[PDB]
């Protein structure tokens, strides 16, 4: 009696998946839909490396903090990486205005170039440039100051109104930073600027703003009762910025010129930066982005898979190894 | 009781995705055989790959995006920003999970249906000329040699050719 | 092999949504006929339109909403704002896409199942009185005229009426 | 026409979730009976509870979250904040709604399939020894007593035991 | 041998759809779930037309910029349309404070009414109103100024402290705009206000704020080294606003009275505004909103379908034209 | 003729659900997925009660508004509840800076403690503390002032520069509040502070800021043409804050010490606070959070189900009572 059965053959498998009706079904094959591991390195996005600030943060690097001088810079970056030891920023106590905004707008830059906007040697014959350092910002044991800014002081019992202006003949935006100093007492006001009732005025064609010394008593920070606020502004290609003051100007020395990028951001990671590429960068490591979901970290940069809090997401495709109750 | 696991010894057998196949298992004078059905198995492989691809390809929407930093007077934005992050997190987690679980009961039913559909296809050819004996097997009422077996497995079984022989055997075997 | 396309010439036939119907195709002394099954076709039309409506109605949630404008010191909010827009864009695009794809394999199976369910329904009436001959056809073991045919298509076929005639013909036709 | 509602009087019958069961209804010399099939009904209860739980458990993601307050110069953030709220509202409402509707047609088919699958399982045992007479009933071609009935309902019916008796009765009852 | 087949008939069709298991199935009928076209016009939402600023933007229109004078206004609007040629705003260089917020709050207004809050003819007998125009804002070839504001100047070597206050007996909110001028040098200060150490103080019951001339050198814009900031505020029905100054007040002349709407927004479109209705407006054109999804533009106003980046979304409802492998 | 039918039994039921294909199917059992009711009370989250300000709001409570004195305080809270009758805040007209931010940061606090930062009795021998009350803030029929702040005035035709500073030896953050007064005229300036050209300077190691009297004419509010701004700041554990002024300081008297919580919020509800627990709190009432969706209120606090605008969401699990067309 010739006989024929129709059924299905299943290969050996340990693969297990879940369905709505059963909790642990052994199928002969599944495809993982979840990205759940990372190479453990900060790679390059858009085929470019991130800016890697070393022992210091964006402020210390933008202003010329001394510790920061030990560091290199390239003409572009995808993103920026601050480490858990980038403590060196604004070494002289004070407030960085719109610090968060600046950090956002510098996250992807195209053609960085630092340049001497107001050369110390020649820009201030009537003011004193030589002196004007502080323990707060010290290099090689001695009192110093920011590499990118310059602390003007009365040349000798006088600080005549100064007025200098840059014009921006570069082809791109210029980021100009300065500071205003707030002595802790009117005596210091005199010692430094010899002008009790002084001011600082800064004017581009898109930026008017006045500044005055908030002379007041305050707690010491890095041994300084005095404070200084650091401001910034983006100068447009044809436009000119003009400074004008009778005291208290931590004048710009070097400015920056750059083309701001689409819109990256900043990652704080102690992982090592390597020369690999990634569509999706995470703080602990880079990840593949061919799968639609991922559980490494929600805070990501790139064309990334969706952060999901799942552990495993196996899509069954195979046959059951233990045949179903239906089939019996 | 409707169809069994073709007791193939455990070959490298077929192509990935489905790691197996829909087939037959016969027994005639010449001996026994195991043969997988190409047309049906293959169709499923194409289907399920098409299915796995859709689940992956159709995402591929993401664009360069991120995460944000605020100050001690921006607590409210910061928390608005979390509400967004977590909102999304809950949405995908729930959908990706449900989607896999639901779509997994589907893939498994799909396999069981194709195996049963194959049985109904063989039933369709043989008709009278064979006897349904359970567990997805037919008993032939005529001598079915390897050539006749092949014609069944590839949808060309000639019913009229064996109708009469089968008639005799069946009239005085069953009934 | 389980059921075919009733070779209707290509009539304006039936109502939209489903642009066709489940039905029959007979052959008796009187001649041949094509008749669509009202009760089954209609049920599907109602079901699928109920289905299409849900997919559309249940959205109809939207309310007056928009898009936003910020300044050169509000870059971060701006980008938070985009994260939201794009977030949503990804979510709907993935769901609306999956949702159509998944629900289309459903509608198509639904149709195939109704046709096969109709077959089982006719098989249920005739029983003994007819022979399954493949491709979703029954061969009658008794003379079935247009009236008898109608009673099949509308669920009222009287089995006992033809049991005996059928008995004779079947005993000495098949067997 | 494929299977009916076992006309159980309306007992407290079985366990929650499914508020009923898949079973039999016999008629023999000894009398009539109603018995629910444990192995099949139970599997469904497990399945559907596993299903309801997934739909609930897999959410259980939420974390301490809220809603916000802004001033007369923060109209834009406030509206960005609403876009988020309502965005989520639309997404959940649509998915939760579709999800229940779609997944309900599923649960209902699931039941209908299990009942039919049970029929095919009994058909698998009896074979020859019984006659399919519509409405999901088998007529036996041999005397089937309560012991024999029980062996059917629990998957141990011995075909060969009754094949010969059945042969006689069938040869000269039907055909 | 009487014979009966059960099967299905499919009507002729070219309609094709996709499923998870197949890529290009021809079915006999499908319903498009995607809105994918637009009438190409800016129609009315809430059965009201949008405010259509012409050759100029909200600032120019709110202040009375001269070019803007060629333009009409109605008592209400659903939203606002700026074109790609609304360049005429604040013609005298300066900053509009909370410009973005104001624009947001004016997007849907109910009963607009401009009124003379401080009539030029009678409000300032001690100050000079006659002179006070600039090339920066010129009309009909001559030097002019904003239509809605007034530039008060020393009547003759004196600018006595002025103090005028409106009371708002209208039944709705009043939007009051003014400006403060910042001369480029102390000589100009004198020429204009004759009061070196002058100020501007503006006070409602919900709004205190002092102003002082930020006298400083800056680049020319439309030939002006001087700047002026434009501020605004919403006066509440019973409340009174009071101005007071010794110089530098670009005083209010006309103010506005209105009921602010729920919450519309602004569209920038060069499409033509027509008299049709819409539940959903998009920048390239209006769209039907009966379907649940739409791929025209993500930035929309109204009860809109969800922006999706799909090309086509056809839901199958018909029969297959080529029968399935299952059915064979 | 022994006979066996296979079919299914359904128990009696009125339960109805919906499916994609049918609108009102009677099944033998369903599970509601929707949370759609609330106990009607403000319960405790994280096993802690909310702060329940009475006839007054956070400003009135933080500053010591008199009406507020009728009220208790505990050392911690999950969230805060303001009622529809918390009208008593800043009784003297003026602006609370970053009021929204402070409110956010105080929504969940751990170890509240109010302390006398600058005791009135001994802190100001050279200034007048005795006088300095107002009708604006009146208690028990007489003119009074905030319980937590102190209005310093010239002791007799003199207000010598004052300079006091707290050091914060507590183990947690200190919230220090003060105010600056703006007299309505220079005469009042003299009457109060006797120092036409006076100022207020406040300095922590993280907070420099100068203040000046904006002397101006304004509408009366609670009978006061004068205004005062209320500022605040969080003092860090080792750090010191230092005040310094020649007029116009509504000096701190009592400050607060606390550990700020993760991140709660504020609910405005007229419901009664009871001693029950909740994972999820809503403004009208608390809700169960075992189900995944909820239609009570979108604005919620806790680990809450998703707000959906559905009316009912019944998941069928039972058998049909009317058998399907398929089964016939
Ligand atoms: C209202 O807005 C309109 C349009 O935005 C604006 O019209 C412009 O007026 C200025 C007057 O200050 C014109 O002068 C320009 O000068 C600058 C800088 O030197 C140039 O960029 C322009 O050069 C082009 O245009 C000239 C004439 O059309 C040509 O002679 C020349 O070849 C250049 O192509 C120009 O000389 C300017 O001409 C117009 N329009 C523009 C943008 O060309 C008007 O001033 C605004 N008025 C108010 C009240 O706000
Ligand atoms: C650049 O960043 C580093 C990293 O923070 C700074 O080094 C730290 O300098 C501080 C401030 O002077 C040191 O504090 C001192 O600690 C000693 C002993 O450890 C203590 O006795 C002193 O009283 C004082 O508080 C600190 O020790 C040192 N590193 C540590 C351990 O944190 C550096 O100051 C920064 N310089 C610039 C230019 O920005
Ligand atoms: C605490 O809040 C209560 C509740 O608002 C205040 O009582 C109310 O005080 C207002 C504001 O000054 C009074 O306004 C006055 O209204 C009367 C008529 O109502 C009118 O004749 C006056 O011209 C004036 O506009 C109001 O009478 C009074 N209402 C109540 C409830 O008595 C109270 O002032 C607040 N006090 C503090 C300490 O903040
Ligand atoms: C099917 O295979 C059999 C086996 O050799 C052969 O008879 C026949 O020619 C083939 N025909 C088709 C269409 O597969
Ligand atoms: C858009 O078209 C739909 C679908 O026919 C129509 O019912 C609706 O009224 C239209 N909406 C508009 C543009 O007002
Ligand atoms: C099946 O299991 C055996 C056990 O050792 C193994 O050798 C064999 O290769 C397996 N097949 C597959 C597909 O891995
Ligand atoms: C699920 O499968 C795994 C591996 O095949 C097994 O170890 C585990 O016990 C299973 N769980 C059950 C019993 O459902
Ligand atoms: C569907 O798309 C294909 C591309 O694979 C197209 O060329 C074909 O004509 C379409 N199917 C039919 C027959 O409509
Ligand atoms: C569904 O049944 C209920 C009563 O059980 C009724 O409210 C409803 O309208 C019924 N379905 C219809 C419209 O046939």
């Amino acid at each position: 009696e010739d006989t024929i059965c129709i059924g299905y053959h299943a290969n050996n498998s340990t693969d297990t998946v879940d369905t709505v009706l059963e909790k642990n079904v052994t199928v002969t094959h599944s495809v993982n839909l979840l990205e759940d591991s990372h190479n453990g390195k900060l790679c390059k996005l858009k085929g470019i490396a991130p800016l890697q600030l070393g022992k210091c943060n964006i402020a210390g690097w933008l202003l010329g903090n001394p510790e920061c001088d030990l560091l290199l810079t390239a003409s572009s970056w995808s993103y920026i990486v601050e480490t858990s030891n980038s403590e060196n920023g604004t070494c002289y106590p004070g407030d960085f205005i719109d610090y968060e905004e600046l950090r956002e707008q510098l996250s992807s830059v195209s053609s960085f170039e630092k340049f001497e906007i107001f050369p110390k040697t020649s820009s201030w014959p009537n003011h004193e440039t030589t002196k004007g350092v502080t323990a707060a910002c010290s290099y090689a044991g001695a009192s110093s100051f920011y590499r990118n800014l310059l602390w003007l002081t009365k040349k000798g019992s006088s600080y005549p109104k100064l007025s200098k202006s840059y014009v921006n003949n570069k082809g791109k935006e210029v980021l100009v930073l300065w500071g205003v100093h707030h002595p802790p007492t009117g005596t210091d006001q005199q010692s430094l600027y010899q002008n009790a009732d002084a001011y600082v005025s800064v004017g581009s064609s898109k930026y008017n703003r006045r500044f005055t010394p908030e002379i007041a008593a305050r707690p010491k920070v890095r041994d300084q009762a005095g404070r200084m606020n650091y401001y910034w502004t983006l100068l447009e290609p044809g436009d000119t910025i003009t400074f004008e003051a009778t005291g208290n100007l931590i004048a710009p020395w070097y400015a920056f010129a750059l083309n701001r990028g689409s819109g990256s951001g900043i990652i704080t990671s102690d992982a090592p930066v390597h020369d690999c590429n990634t569509k999706c960068q995470t703080p602990h490591g880079a990840i593949n982005s061919s799968l639609p979901f991922q559980n490494i970290h929600p805070v990501t940069i790139g064309e990334c898979p969706k952060y999901v809090r799942s552990t495993k997401l196996r899509m069954a495709t195979g046959l059951r190894n233990i045949p179903s109750i239906q089939s019996r | 009781g409707l169809f069994g696991a073709i007791a193939g010894f455990i070959e490298g057998g077929w192509t990935g995705m489905i790691d197996g196949w829909y087939g037959y298992h016969h027994q005639n004078e010449q001996g026994s055989g195991y043969a997988a059905d190409q047309k049906s198995t293959q169709n499923a492989i194409d289907g399920i790959t098409n299915k796995v691809n859709s689940v992956i390809e159709k995402m591929n929407t993401q664009f360069t995006a991120v995460g944000k930093e605020f100050n001690n007077l921006e607590r409210r934005i910061e928390n608005l920003n979390k509400k967004v992050d977590d909102g999304f997190l809950d949405i995908w987690t729930y959908n990706a999970e449900l989607l896999v679980l639901l779509e997994n009961e589907r893939t498994l039913d799909f396999h069981d249906s194709n195996v049963r559909n194959l049985y109904e296809k063989v039933k369709s050819q043989l008709k009278n000329n064979a006897k349904e004996i359970g567990n997805g097997c037919f008993e032939f009422y005529h001598k079915c040699d390897d050539a006749c077996m092949e014609s069944v497995r590839n949808g060309t079984y000639d019913y009229p050719k064996y109708s009469e022989e089968s008639k005799l055997n069946r009239e005085e075997i069953d009934g």
